[PDB]
């Protein structure tokens, strides 16, 4: 995977979450800013959130994945408001003294996969890190 | 793995194919480094942030040794290598520098487990010792051109410094009349050479090391510190007037630096107890400066 | 031909102008009247002068550069250069469908984009006609919808024939070398060619 | 900049109706510098609230009376009346800021914009957050 | 982008009328340089009060008399008569400060400019704030 | 100035606990580390534009340009 | 330059692993170093993942060598997701200091080989290091 | 006048044959520049052995196989088969070193080049010396 590229997602309470990626391969040896959007046809990403980083952990939520634009390279990872509410319910209560809005919910990963006839399994991990819930008051 | 301790080391100077292991070494200091050519090619096309640095030369090393006086007088070879002419156990400062280039020698700094640092093309550039109320010690300063790491080396099993000479109080004379109230007699001798950098376009893509040097000048100097003492009112012997030519000798039980004719300049400091300071250099037509090395019983 | 630069040859970042001097050279018959009035008559054609200074060039980069320059000196053609400070792509689109009505002389010019171009060319930017190789400099701009009114510092050298197309990007100066007669390069012991500079001069 | 970007602090002045003027604008910087256009705020409803603490059981001390002054041009306004300001001032902590004695902590707040429309894009975003402070006054 | 300076501390002179006048000027930064036009103070009224403390229930030392000098030039004057100066002097703190025994703390003051009309929104605005000091005099 | 901007919300949290440094080449550790010092700079320069229109006035520098950026480390 | 054979592999749990080695032959005689790729003829790579270096250590897994595009020098080393699961089963429960997701699974090394290209078995080790399993959350 | 480097430490790789080749070149410094001609290795044989210690009575870990590749170019190769590498690996010290668990000390080695013939003098010459280390491998 990308051990050096761990990013912590922040989901707002009482708000549906949305995050969009762009798979866009580059080759700047010919000239700088030579980037071609990767075709995402017949790609299906999927992921999950679990409370602890070990086997036997209780699953918290599964992202409602989608492919917004095929052949344009714009994939999306997201989950509805009810799932965010479940995350907020399951999240820990060890609030920081100087970041009293963020609580830890669990760990997440998502895997992209190729399901092409004439091909084989091409699962690959593209995201890794933790899911932090930001508290909300306006409901 | 193997660490390298300064206390667990041995410094051997290689001259004429013989190893001069200089024991009775109080402390030595050395460093190695490289010269770089780092330019940043910022252009209107690309205002870059990454420099173009290439290592192309070895910066000359500056090794300093502090060596105690010894009964076998191996340390006088530093005067011998620095350019002084030898007769018996006395070293003369020649009227003219003998050769254009100094006397070159190699030096090893041995350590345990076949570890070594090999300084090459060295020359003795400075030797100064202070005859004082502490044990005398001469700090020599040599400059290297090329340093290297080698597996096997030269170790001076036989040629070594003996026991340190016992302390003996210094005394400075004029002919045979003692100069009263001495504080600290410091002697300085130098061979102010200069490296001749000959880095050319045939050395591109290669590491350059200095190899040849020429002697700008040799000199013998001494700074004498006294207490301002007068025996008479309007004294003639002891005063602040300069002395164009006067025979001086800074004598010890084991060493005696002689100025057959000296140019003395005096400097008075109105400190807690008044102190006068001399600046002794040999005159224009003075005979060669003597440096005698007496091991025992003169 | 094209003068090598990091845009054409990115593998040689040593190429590229350390400093470029874009001088204005308009000869004039200036006369200082005894009454205080200064009268100047423009007769000789104006020409931009380009003074290019290069940074420390490594042997391979200088080999490429002087190979290109010697090819210039051999085949005798003109040497095009692209100043990068004027490469701000402020006008998108394709200018083939832009018509310049014929019979126009002088600084002013009128061109109809026919609703094709996107972006406004601000004053100080460069301008060049498709046919003639002269390079002008926009001094003032004013547009009424699609029609654009552009004022250029040098008067139009040739009267528009109704087919000339605007060139707002990738403008190259058709220049000639002025240091060719005695052009030397020094090689240091560090391994770089230092003080390489060019005194170009626009021809025609 | 995970959350550092959409957080600012509001200081409602006591005995004065507080009104904050917002101007949405779609700024394009990655493609080219100095390019910005207003956001067509039609169907982009706003709503906000204030609470004393971040716990599950918190008191709704006040709520912004948001309004879209201009449908286009991306201009909106969040404001609360004098009664809400008085309620906030009464229901605020008695511990005074040392660097500015007139300011006292009132609570936390959020602002959500709901772009409900005919098109199936009923997204919601939290565009603001922070702490609410009350600045005491004497003119009454 | 710069900061404001709403906090201003006033120093009055005992036995002497105190007169302060404020000018409100419209400003803008555009292609043409800073264009300033005086704000027309129509239906604009001021009102200021002084209390000995910020905390609720503070004794009202006095109140300022408000007037508008020139609407066209956007000048409003906020001041108090000599009798009010004496009243504030009587109610000031008796604690003196060395190196200048004249000055004594009198309390805190605020000024609100408001525009009240049937068609006008019920909008107030605390233009300034700060503390009021007194330079004790011996004459009169 | 009298009034100012005070960052009630945007603030630094708790200090990170100490952890020993380690320098690698690819994945091979470099033995016997003493002190790794990192340095980053933006060597800008003020463009003094004090002119005759600022006579009898106090001038304050306003604009500057970046001479170079760099990243360096001494191990 | 010198030697950099030691590189550590971080394989992902529940995801198949595949590494793409662009073999190359750089020479610094000329200042722009030659980009000549080695030509992959009569070459086979072998690699086993074995816990600890002591003799008799059990073979945790074995790399599956792929040789493709011999002309330009590239090659691939991979192992199926079942091999990944077998590796993750025997990994130690202690986690890496710098990343709390990695766990030491064993050691490895791949050995190039020429089989009688000139009647010589010129086999030498290419690379080496430690294999780290990165615990997943998706499954 | 410079120093030699007779002490060389070798590092072998477990499960892999080890091959080292030495070239002997004649050298000279004269009016014309350094003239080098390969030494003709005729009747020149090599022989090397490895023991776990310098002290007398040390166990012989293994011995090197010696061969001459090219006499005209003065090239001789000193190496050992893979089985000898395994033998040395078995007899190596079990003490590991952190920051690189691969390397273990195997012992000391020497190489003598000799020329034995009826007309040739009985002359040997220890060309090198040092210690042998092992890079433990897992494959095979």
């Amino acid at each position: 995977s990308t051990e050096n590229r761990v990013i912590d997602l922040v989901v707002d309470e009482n708000v549906p979450y949305g995050l969009l990626m762009q798979f866009m391969d580059v080759d700047d040896s010919v000239y700088p800013s030579t980037s071609k959007p990767v075709d995402l046809t017949d790609f299906s990403l999927r992921g999950s959130i679990k409370s602890s980083l070990e086997d036997g952990a209780e699953t918290v939520a599964s992202f409602t994945t989608a492919i917004v634009d095929a052949a344009q390279g714009v994939a999306s990872i997201s989950l509805p408001v009810s799932a965010v509410t479940t995350i907020a319910s399951k999240a820990s209560k060890e609030r920081d003294r100087y970041n009293p809005r963020q609580r830890l919910a669990g760990y997440y990963d998502v895997i992209i996969t190729r399901t092409a006839v004439g091909s084989a399994a091409s699962s690959f991990r593209i995201m890794e890190g933790k899911v932090y819930i930001s508290d909300g008051v306006t409901q | 793995m193997f660490y390298s301790l300064m206390r667990e080391s041995k410094i051997v100077i290689e001259y004429d194919g013989r190893g001069y292991h200089f024991d009775a070494l109080s402390n030595y200091d050395a460093s190695t480094s490289f010269q770089e050519f780092k330019t940043l090619r910022r252009t209107i096309h690309n205002r870059t942030n990454y420099a173009d640095s290439i290592i192309n030369a070895q910066d000359p090393s500056s090794i300093s040794l502090a060596i105690n006086f010894s009964t076998t007088l191996i340390e006088s070879n530093f005067f011998d290598w620095m350019g002084f002419t030898r007769e018996g156990n006395s070293l003369f400062l020649p009227r003219n520098t003998p050769n254009i280039e100094p006397i070159m020698f190699n030096m090893y700094i041995i350590n345990h487990n076949n570890s070594c640092i090999y300084f090459e093309n060295c020359y003795v550039s400075t030797v100064d010792f202070s005859l004082d109320k502490s044990i005398p010690i001469l700090n020599v300063g040599i400059e290297s051109g090329k340093f290297s790491e080698v597996s096997t080396f030269r170790d001076g099993y036989t040629i070594t410094q003996g026991e340190v000479l016992p302390y003996s109080a210094p005394a400075v004379y004029t002919n045979s009349s003692p100069l009263p109230a001495l504080i600290s007699a410091s002697m300085s001798f130098q061979q102010q050479c200069s490296w001749r950098e000959d880095r050319n376009i045939f050395d591109i893509n290669k590491i350059y090391t200095n190899k040849r040097a020429y002697v700008n000048e040799m000199n013998a100097s001494a700074t004498l510190a006294f207490y301002y003492v007068k025996r008479l009112v309007g004294d003639k012997f002891l005063n602040l007037d300069p002395e164009t030519r006067t025979p001086l000798i800074i004598k010890n039980k084991y060493v005696s630096i002689t100025f057959p004719l000296a140019r003395i300049s005096k400097r008075l400091n109105f400190s807690d107890l008044y102190q006068v300071e001399y600046d002794v250099i040999p005159t224009a037509d003075s005979d060669p400066v003597e440096i005698n090395f007496f091991g025992e019983r003169k | 031909m094209r003068l090598p630069d990091p845009y054409t040859n990115p593998e040689y970042p040593g190429l590229g102008f350390e400093s470029v001097n874009l001088v204005d050279n308009d000869p004039m018959i200036r006369d200082e009247l005894p009454n205080g009035k200064v009268k100047e008559v423009k007769i000789s054609a104006q020409y931009w002068g380009i003074n290019i200074s290069y940074p420390e060039l490594f042997p391979d980069e200088y080999a490429f550069l002087d190979s290109r320059l010697l090819e210039y000196k051999r085949t005798g053609d003109y040497l095009d250069v692209l100043l990068p400070q004027y490469e701000a792509f402020r006008v998108r689109g394709d200018t083939k469908s832009v018509t310049i009505p014929a019979g126009q002389k002088g600084s002013q010019i009128i061109l109809n984009t026919n609703g094709t171009l996107t972006g406004q060319p601000k004053a100080g930017d460069l301008f060049k006609l498709s046919t003639h190789p002269k390079v002008y400099k926009i001094t003032n701009f004013s547009s009424s919808g699609n029609v654009w009114n552009i004022s250029l510092y040098p008067d139009l050298f040739i009267t528009t024939t109704g087919s000339e197309k605007p060139v707002f990007n990738g403008i190259l100066f058709r220049t000639k070398l002025m240091n060719g007669d005695s052009f030397g390069s020094t090689l240091n012991n560090n391994g770089t060619y230092s003080g390489i500079s060019l005194s170009l001069r626009e021809s025609l």
